[PDB]
């Protein structure tokens, strides 16, 4: 879903 | 591979979605936090970057009724306010 792909984006900074 | 230590409220959140440790990579912290939010279905259906956390342990950690998953810094900031250092 869209939330998972906004959240996946978020993980790239970690 | 930097490990961080969640303060008790953040830890409780992680433990409600199966977290077993005292320490975590940031990727892990986000993993569990991501799962909690999908699990509890807190994201907005139409605008799926919107997360409504008022009236929830996630609201207590964050200090806001909602936020966008695009506010990357804001989110990491909340987490990093909730780490033992």
């Amino acid at each position: 879903l869209t939330f998972e792909q906004y959240w996946a984006q978020l993980e790239s900074a970690a | 591979e930097t490990l961080v230590r969640p303060k008790p409220e953040l830890l409780k959140l992680l433990k409600s979605v199966g977290a077993q440790k005292d320490t975590y990579t940031m990727k892990e912290v986000l993993f569990y936090l991501g799962q909690y939010i999908m699990t509890k279905r807190l994201y907005d259906e139409k605008q799926q970057h919107i997360v409504y956390c008022s009236n929830d342990l996630l609201g207590d950690l964050f200090g806001v009724p909602s936020f966008s998953v695009k506010e990357h810094r804001k989110i990491y900031t909340m987490i990093y306010r909730n780490l033992v250092v």
